[PDB]
């Protein structure tokens, strides 16, 4: 099976909306040692995120009736709920560090320094899925996940500022989902809204050199601030 | 939660 | 514990994990105990929604082609492969359990286990060509046949799973069979006896069903 | 195609 009949395969798992074959056909484009575009960039990056997503969403809603069933005192009914939980977990995890692997070995591994765009893409990849790790992580393991995720946003930001546009659609989302990060899971708002408020800033006095897309990633960073003030 | 990008 | 799974297949549905909550289903029907109205509501709420997402997968997959064409045919078997792997396992339980433990006149669950019976292999017969093909669309006739003997005789026009097996019914005849008449016939028959008997109506079930019987009536 | 029950 050649490189592009694999591309053609993970185009047709998404109008087929079976995400795990779009991602398993994607991580099979990744392992050939080969840069990726920027539509095959996308075509990965959609398929983890529906494929985490599905269990964040079954996780908050387990994670929610658990915390009806610890109230209530229900401790028969209350084992099955969280074994459940732990099930979901476990395969979240999985899901994320199949997708860290993938970036530090070959997608952040693979770019020159002058490639600045897909570096900050999979930077940003790294501190989404670290966050999303720290999302149902807890204690010791917990303060790993939220480091990393740090220092992946950290770094993926200060190569933004330098050689990217304030309208550029990977720079404003970098912006925010890392104050979405401050927020969610650092519990720290004014360095939160503060990232928010500059990107936003940022990006609307150059308005004219932009659309789409950052409009609407401006459109969820006001929206974000507003939701926190 | 919050918004985050897609 | 079977109040244990149960519980596993409400929690996995809320989750939407619907794969999760078919092998709840499933691991409860074979401990070859009856299962009640939500019990089986929610068996039946598991597969049809594993089966509709092959057979969603499926339709978007098979209009394509009808060395780029091959993987296109590759991957539409193993989405086929998947979709008649689900069918034959609720088909099993079907056979093995809940068709087989059904008291002779427990009509409901008859009728209700024979309608199942003949919607999964009128699914397999969506994918289905050749010899397999008119294999699955007789067992699918011979199962709607059963349940719609059972249903005239034993249960009101009004019943929601009566309803349900005729328009089933009526959709296999004019989708698998190609007998838009009698198809229409079955249609039209058990939608006037309900009118008929529309003064015996947990309503919205019954008028849901009347009406996708009339809004299906009306594109033949 | 046709409508079934849901």
């Amino acid at each position: 099976v050649d490189r592009e009949q694999l591309v053609q395969k993970a185009r047709l798992a998404e109008q087929a909306e079976r995400y795990d074959d779009m991602a398993a056909a994607m991580k099979n484009v990744t392992e050939l040692n080969e840069p990726l575009s920027n539509e095959e960039r996308n075509l990965l990056s959609v398929a983890y995120k529906n494929v985490v997503g599905a269990r964040r969403s079954s996780w908050r809603v387990i994670s929610s009736i658990e915390q009806k069933t610890s109230a209530d005192g229900n401790e028969k009914k209350i084992e099955m709920v969280r074994a459940y939980r732990e099930k979901i977990e476990k395969e979240l995890e999985a899901v994320c560090q199949d997708v860290l692997s993938l970036l530090d070995n070959y997608l952040i591994k693979n770019c020159s320094e002058t490639q600045y765009e897909s570096k900050v893409f999979y930077l940003k990849m790294k501190g989404d899925y670290y966050r999303y790790l720290a999302e149902v992580a807890t204690g010791e393991k917990r303060a790993t996940v939220v480091e990393s995720s740090e220092k992946a946003y950290s770094e993926a930001h200060e190569i933004s500022k330098e050689h990217m546009q304030p309208t550029h659609p990977i720079r404003l989302g970098l912006a925010l989902n890392y104050s979405v990060f401050y927020y969610e899971i650092q519990n720290a708002p004014e360095q939160a809204c503060h990232l928010a408020k500059t990107a936003f800033d940022d990006a609307i006095a150059e308005l004219d050199t932009l659309y789409k897309d950052s409009t609407l990633i401006m459109q969820l960073l006001r929206d974000n601030l507003t939701l926190w003030t | 939660r919050s918004l985050s990008a897609p």
